[PDB]
RNA sequence: GAAACUGCGAAUGGCUCAUUAAAUCAGUUAUCGUUUAUUUGAUAGUUCCUUUACUACAUGGUAUAACUGUGGUAAUUCUAGA
RNA sequence: AGGAUAGUGGCCUACCAUGGUUUCAACGGGUAACGGGGAAUAAGGGUUCGAUUCCGGAGAGGGAGCCUGAGAAACGGCUACC
């Protein structure tokens, strides 16, 4: 209707922000940013709902406007800034560090990380082309272009990004024998290393994946994003380890064993 | 009054706002309601920061009686409390004083009148004076 | 709840072409009584008033949309803000004291306006047509919640909106408060708080510079109305009210009064005028707010309109809500008092004829009348009245406890017994309530009508009449004036009529004497000449002109200087179409 | 008709209520901009020469510049053009405006002047307005006094006091488009930044050549083995 | 909702021999001539010629109720009061 | 720090469903037939094309609102000159 | 083959060809028809409703045209006619 939509209601926003139906009509529309609208998570949502630091929007703004907190080690003062997958949220509150990584149920958990891990992040290369004056370049899932890459780095691979500098510290190739995370959709927040790839002419390369318990499954390659070598993940994984328990194991562990 | 017994459950320290945030639970048999002012007087026994520096807000009584739940804050210094706490709570605490000005629709009417005048508007008055 | 009624005439409301469906499908026509009377003919469809039940069935299936549907005024125990008891006046809506703009409040006389003003002030509190218990504000707030006044009235409860009103009547304010010292001087200083400069601006722009050294009691009602407004104005307060400010005052001095009222309005303040106006309400108010009903029975206030539009609807009648119809000799005497030189010239005071006076307030028209009756004077010579003298007072705020009927026994009802007082008023607006009921509780035009009777009441021919337009409007004024003229022309009398109103003078007038000179200095009464030249003389000095409203024959004062105004100044004529 | 005269040099101005049609028979059938002699009008304006700038006719409508026809016509009016001001951005409106041909129906001729005659007028000739905002920008300051470009700006600046009563002071104009240390620092920093960018691009492309060289060595020399 | 036209005396069918006391009504909206029965014992003397009455259908959805030929509507309110309230002496009818 | 100039915003929202039957619409692709303000990340050392004097690059010109004052019209967030 | 659009394209021009739809139901007419997500009822299958809190569409009295902006054919912008 005659241009961009600036407002956004509750309900229209995704289920994995854990937005309660009541206590408001509207939701925070994520601002135009690196990540997409539906996949990403606003900073306000990360603060008041998850971490429980702020109560109101006021308080959130008052926290953000005094610098302190920063995504990618950069000021980032806007309220509804889209913090997406695999982002370092550096805070000065008792030297606390946070990595956004997916959970069992496809949400963003409060997963703390070490001060050494805060240095670097990862990124799935979406295209690699020549820019102006024949200079090749890559582009990650979060738009962080890197000039003068290694010729080994082709499409669908992962890059380790240094944050402090826009550089390629490492790269990992796309095949079996590597630890392989999976985002997007039904099998969102799982790990199973790849068994084998499938070509399919005319788009959509369904990859076959096999977790630690050998409960194999298939997902689409656009939502697949690797991580590291077998038994050597370059990022510290959360509780659950990208396995996904059935409802039986849930009723055994999460409402029987854990009780006092 | 009997027992009283303040219990600050679900304690979170908040370095980024310079405060602590917590759930005040109170056991008050043989008295009607809890009273915020009395809790402000007696919360300094555990934390020690006078009264206005601390703050609190947020309560509700349990069904039946004898008990009250609530959600509250404790800021470290007074200045921080002044700058971070919402403006309306300060009035309740007696620190700030809200300028009780005109009605909302009245202000809107004023705004419309100001829209209807171009520039400063003293020129119009002067023109009228020359006219008569 | 209401009386729905049909209305007919239109642009090519064609009965000849249509095959008359109105007649063909009306329920009242098809059960005996002819409500809608029509044929294939040259004229319009005629439809009755009294018969029409309402329905609106003819409206839907008339082939052209000629016939509309209206709703007539009637009480239905709806709303009711206040009554007194029973077989008495009631009122339904008091409303939006809308701020930042002056609020006109118009109606035919004895309709509630004054009572509503009192209610708004919080002096005479409402009762919802019931016999309330000790301070029942709660209940009344609950009744008029869901609306603006909830806020207003609650504020009033804790006096965070201080009250002030200009009273209806003028003679009561000097008599009630017997001050230690008179003049403008000190009594104004005790009243005012605001500032030193604003009061200077007020008294200066009020063009008085007269009554700075003089006691209030001596002052004529006009210079006195002026003081009343001044005392209301300077009083430091939140609310502001002016209950009929522009009565018996000069045409020039009305406009600047209005523009002093205007002074108070802007910065988040509420103002509420009442007025029976010509077209000087153009400047008084921004939001005109008409009231309708029956005099001294029920009154309903319509939601506010724009001034222009509102005045234009008051004339025709129908509105977006309802429909209120609407439409021998004497020598040159030299008279003095203390701070005045009231001279008079010789004249021809002819038999079986009227005589018209005009002038600025303080031109000496009024004391003349007193001296003619009996008060003081003369030091050299006079002419005693041949006929028995008949007198009209201006300062009317009387006190005859008991009832008006008792006071009517001091006159007589059995003279020229054929209508007279009934021809003044009896069928449309009614006099039953006015003939009963106390005079203490009676309102302006009705109280004035009391004095219009005290004139053609005692046996007398030679008549002294100054300011009957006091507390009356276009409805009550014109017919009353016509009746007065019919009286004194038919049965052979002589009357010295004195008006501030233009229509009440010019529709009567023939011989016109003109007062001239500055207030609290001089006064010269010029001889009776033609109606045109005399009126020019009256208005050349005042420096104001009129415009006859072409459709309805109605006066509209000009805006000090203008394109048409200057033509009138250069030509001379201030009255078209005789 | 009323007249409104204004002398541009002194910055004075006054109205004149001029009745009698014979006194104003010269002004009729003339255009805005044309020069008119005041001797034919009367003795007070003898010697003067008047240029007309604008005017208003009856009902307060202005005279648009050189638009012809002595009648009010409905015209589209946009931003940055006379006899209109837009509220909303790019808002064009149709308004009835009169032409520049002077006729009987006029009310105020907005008369200016050209030459001052033998007789001196009452208001205009004597008084002179103090021109309010003195030169703000540096170059305009330098052109007002006539200081070439080596006299310094801080000492030669247009002034105005402010006597309150108790405690007196004297606030001055800010200057724009003026040299300081700060701007020199900024330009220097800009150039430096550009240089650093260039060097960073030079250093970056060099390593690419070495990596490429290594790729050619390891890969292309390995083809000789098979 | 409708006005009226006149009171009737409807000759009922066999075997149910009586007179039913209905009203001819012209409506507001279309303005069609309709016949309508008046419920309860007595209660025809409440309504008069020309009067705002709110009608309801019988129950049967079109056609006769029981023994009344042509009549396919009853009443509900007259002068906006309800016949049921009037029959049972609860509420009062306004004069106009 | 009112006013005004500039820059943004006012195309979001909120409201109603009259038209509209392969049209809207849902799921589902595609743009290797494209525009994309703004965020987000990268990004033009080579313009005095006589870079031999060429005008200042210690950084230069054209106006113009608010404003002071003179008014026009019955009137609208009408506006004229100086 | 051009023009026009940010663009493909009968979208529109000039020339040339005689096609495209259809009783597996075109074309017309009606709809008290905005389309979905849904709601009511429920053995199972169904039947009726969906103006209405979410997505999408359309229109701000009727039509038509346009300025300005990245974005409108905007209507708490403009323009004319009814
Ligand atoms: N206290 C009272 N007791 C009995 N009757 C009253 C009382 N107050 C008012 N009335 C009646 O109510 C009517 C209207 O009152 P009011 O509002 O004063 O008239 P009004 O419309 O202001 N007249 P005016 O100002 O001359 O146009 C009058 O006709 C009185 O007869
Ligand atoms: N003893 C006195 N000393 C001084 N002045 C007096 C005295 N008595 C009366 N006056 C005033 O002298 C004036 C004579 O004017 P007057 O004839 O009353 O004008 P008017 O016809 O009343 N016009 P208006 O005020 O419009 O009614 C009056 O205004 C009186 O107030
Ligand atoms: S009103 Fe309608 S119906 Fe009655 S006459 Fe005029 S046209 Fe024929
Ligand atoms: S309105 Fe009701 S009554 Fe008056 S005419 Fe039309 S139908 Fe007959
Ligand atoms: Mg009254």
């Amino acid at each position: 209707a005659r241009g961009p939509k600036k407002h956004l209601k509750r309900l229209a926003a995704p289920h994995h922000w854990l937005l309660d139906k009541l206590s408001g009509c509207y939701a925070p529309r994520p601002s135009a940013g690196p990540h997409k609208l539906r996949e990403s998570l606003p900073l306000i949502v990360f603060l008041r709902n998850r971490l429980k630091y702020a109560l109101n929007g006021r308080e959130v703004k008052a926290i953000l406007m005094q610098r302190h907190v920063k995504v990618d080690g950069k000021v980032r003062t806007d309220t509804t800034y889209p913090a997406g997958f695999m982002d370092v949220i550096t805070l000065d509150a008792t030297n606390e560090n946070f990595r956004l990584v997916y959970d069992v149920k496809g949400r963003f958990a409060v997963h703390r990380i070490t001060d050494e891990e805060a240095s670097y992040k990862l990124g799935k290369v979406k295209k690699v082309q020549l820019g102006k004056k024949g200079v090749p370049y890559v582009v990650t899932h979060d738009g962080r272009t890197i000039r003068y890459p290694d010729p080994n780095i082709k499409v669908n691979d992962t890059v380790k990004i240094d944050l402090a500098s826009g550089k390629i510290t490492d790269f990992i190739k796309f095949d079996a024998g590597k630890l392989v995370y999976v985002t997007g959709g039904r099998n969102l927040g799982r790990i199973g290393t790849i068994v084998h790839k499938e070509r399919h002419d005319g788009g959509f390369d369904l990859v076959h994946i096999k977790d630690s318990l050998d409960n194999t499954f298939v997902t689409r390659l656009n939502n697949v994003f690797v991580i590291g070598e077998q038994g050597k993940p370059y990022i510290s994984l959360p509780k659950g380890k990208g396995i996904k328990l059935s409802i039986a194991e849930e009723r055994d562990r999460r409402r029987a064993q854990q009780g006092l | 009054s009997d027992a009283v017994t303040i219990r600050t459950r679900k304690v979170i320290s908040n370095p980024l706002l310079a405060r602590k945030q917590f759930v005040v639970d109170v056991l008050h048999p043989n008295r009607a309601n809890v009273s915020k002012d009395e809790l402000r007087e007696k919360l300094a026994e555990v934390y020690k920061a006078e009264k206005d520096a601390v703050s609190v807000f947020g309560f509700r009584t349990q069904f039946g009686g004898g008990k009250s739940v609530g959600f509250g804050l404790v800021y470290n210094s007074v200045a921080e409390a002044k700058k971070f706490e919402p403006t309306y709570r300060l009035v309740r605490y007696g620190l700030a004083e809200k300028v009780e000005k005109a009605s909302r629709q009245q202000r809107k009417q004023k705004k419309n009148r100001d829209k209807k005048i171009f520039g400063t508007g003293k020129r119009l008055a002067k023109k009228v004076a020359r006219r008569n | 709840k209401n009386s729905r009624i049909a209305i007919v005439s239109a642009d090519k409301c064609k009965p000849k072409k249509c095959r008359q469906e109105c007649k063909r499908s009306c329920p009242v026509v098809k059960t005996g009584k002819l409500c809608i009377e029509v044929t294939p003919t040259s004229k319009i469809a005629f439809i009755s008033e009294i018969l029409c039940i309402g329905c609106g069935i003819c409206v839907k299936k008339c082939p052209f949309d000629a016939i509309q549907i209206i709703n007539l005024p009637t009480n239905l125990e709806a709303h009711v803000t206040h009554r007194y008891s029973a077989n008495s006046f009631k009122l339904h809506r008091l409303p939006t004291p809308r701020p930042g703009q002056v609020l006109g409040l118009v109606g035919t006389n004895g309709i509630g306006k004054s009572t509503a003003l009192k209610i708004l002030a919080g002096k005479q509190k409402p009762n919802l047509g019931r016999f309330d218990d000790p301070p029942e504000w709660q209940e009344i707030i609950k009744y008029f919640r869901g609306s603006e006044l909830q806020n207003y009235f609650t504020k009033m409860l804790e006096d965070d909106i201080k009250a002030i009103i200009k009273p209806q009547y003028v003679d009561n304010i000097p008599r009630a408060i017997k001050g230690p010292v008179q003049k403008v001087g000190e009594l104004l200083k005790l009243r005012m708080e605001k500032s030193p400069e604003d009061v200077k601006r007020y008294i200066k722009i009020l063009q008085l510079e007269n009554v700075l050294k003089r006691d209030i009691e001596k002052l004529s009602g006009g210079e006195l109305q002026r003081f009343a407004i001044g005392m209301s104005c300077v009083q430091e307060a939140d609310v502001y009210m002016f209950d009929e400010p522009s009565s018996y005052l000069d045409v020039k001095q009305r406009l600047n009064a209005a523009q002093i009222i205007r002074s108070l309005l802007a910065p988040t303040k509420y103002v509420i005028c009442v007025e029976h106006d010509l077209s000087v309400l153009d400047y008084l108010s921004d939001f005109v707010c008409i009231i309708y009903g029956v005099p001294s029975v029920y009154g309903v206030v319509t939601l506010p309109a724009s001034v222009r539009e509102g005045i234009n609807i008051f004339l025709d009648g129908h509105i977006p809500a309802e429909n209120l119809r609407f439409r021998f000799s004497y020598p040159s005497l030299k008279k003095t008092q203390g701070d005045f030189v009231l001279n008079v010239e010789e004249g021809e005071f002819s038999d079986s004829e009227i005589l018209v006076m005009m002038g600025e307030n303080g031109t000496g028209k009024t004391t003349l009348i007193k001296l003619l009756a009996g008060a003081l004077k003369p030091d050299e010579g006079q002419d005693i009245p041949k006929l028995n003298v008949s007198m009209k007072p201006q300062k009317i705020a009387p006190k005859f406890p008991g009832t008006v009927r008792q006071l009517f026994f001091k006159k007589i009802r059995g003279q020229f017994l054929n209508p007279q007082f009934q021809t003044d008023v009896v069928k449309p607006l009614r006099i039953d309530d006015i003939i009963d009921q106390e005079v203490q509780h009676l309102s302006g035009g009705e109280l004035q009508r009391v004095a219009i009777v005290l004139a053609l009441g005692i046996p007398a021919d030679i008549y002294l009449i100054d300011e009957p337009s006091a507390y009356l409007d276009s409805e009550q004024r014109i017919i009353c004036s016509k009746v007065i003229r019919r009286f004194i022309l038919h049965n052979k009398k002589t009357a010295f009529i004195v008006e501030h109103d233009f229509i009440m003078a010019t529709y009567l007038a023939d011989k016109v004497i003109v007062f001239e000179g500055i207030p609290s200095k001089n006064a010269h009464a010029r001889a009776p000449e033609s109606l045109l030249t005399g009126c020019n003389r009256f208005l050349k000095n005042l420096n104001v002109t009129f415009r006859r409203d072409p459709n309805s024959f109605r006066p509209r004062i000009n805006k000090l200087d203008s394109q048409m105004d200057k033509e009138q100044k250069s030509s001379g004529n201030y009255f078209f179409l005789d | 008709m009323k007249l409104n005269i204004s002398y541009p040099v002194n910055g004075s101005q006054k109205t004149f209520e001029i009745d009698d049609e014979h006194r104003i028979r010269v002004f009729f059938d003339k255009r805005i901009g044309q020069e008119v002699d005041g001797e034919a009008v009367g003795d007070e304006f003898k010697g003067y020469v008047f240029k007309i700038s604008g005017g208003n006719d009856k009902q307060g409508f202005p005279m648009k510049q050189g638009v012809l026809l002595p009648t009010r016509i409905k015209l589209l009016l946009t931003k940055n053009v006379s006899c209109y001001r837009p509220r909303r951005d790019g808002e064009r409106k149709r308004k009835s405006v009169r032409g520049a041909i002077v006729g009987p129906d006029l009310a105020v001729l907005a008369l200016v002047i050209v030459k001052k005659g033998e007789q001196e007028l009452e208001g205009l000739t004597d008084t002179t307005v103090p021109k309010r905002l003195g030169p703000k920008r540096a170059n305009n300051i330098r052109k007002f006094f006539g200081l070439s470009k080596e006299d310094d700006v801080r000492d030669f600046v247009i002034r105005r006091e402010v006597t309150k009563g108790e405690k007196t002071y004297t606030k001055a104009p800010k200057i724009q488009r003026l040299v300081t240390p700060q701007r020199l620092q900024r330009k220097r920093h800009q150039r430096a930044l550009k240089v650093r960018n260039a060097q960073a691009q030079r250093e970056a492309a060099a390593e690419y050549a070495q990596l490429l060289a290594k790729r050619l060595s390891e890969r292309k020399a390995e083809k000789a083995e098979i | 909702k409708g006005i009226v036209l006149e009171k009737l005396g409807i000759e009922s069918k066999q075997p149910n021999s009586a007179i039913r006391k209905c009203v001819r009504v012209q409506l507001i909206k279309n303005g069609k001539k309709v016949t309508a029965f008046v419920p309860n014992d007595g209660c025809l003397n409440f309504v008069d010629e020309n009067d705002e009455v709110l009608l309801a259908g019988f129950g049967r959805k079109g056609k006769a109720k029981g023994d009344i030929p042509g009549v396919r509507f009853k009443v509900v309110k007259v002068s906006g009061v309800s016949l049921l309230a009037l029959w049972k002496e609860k509420k009062e009818k306004p004069r106009s």
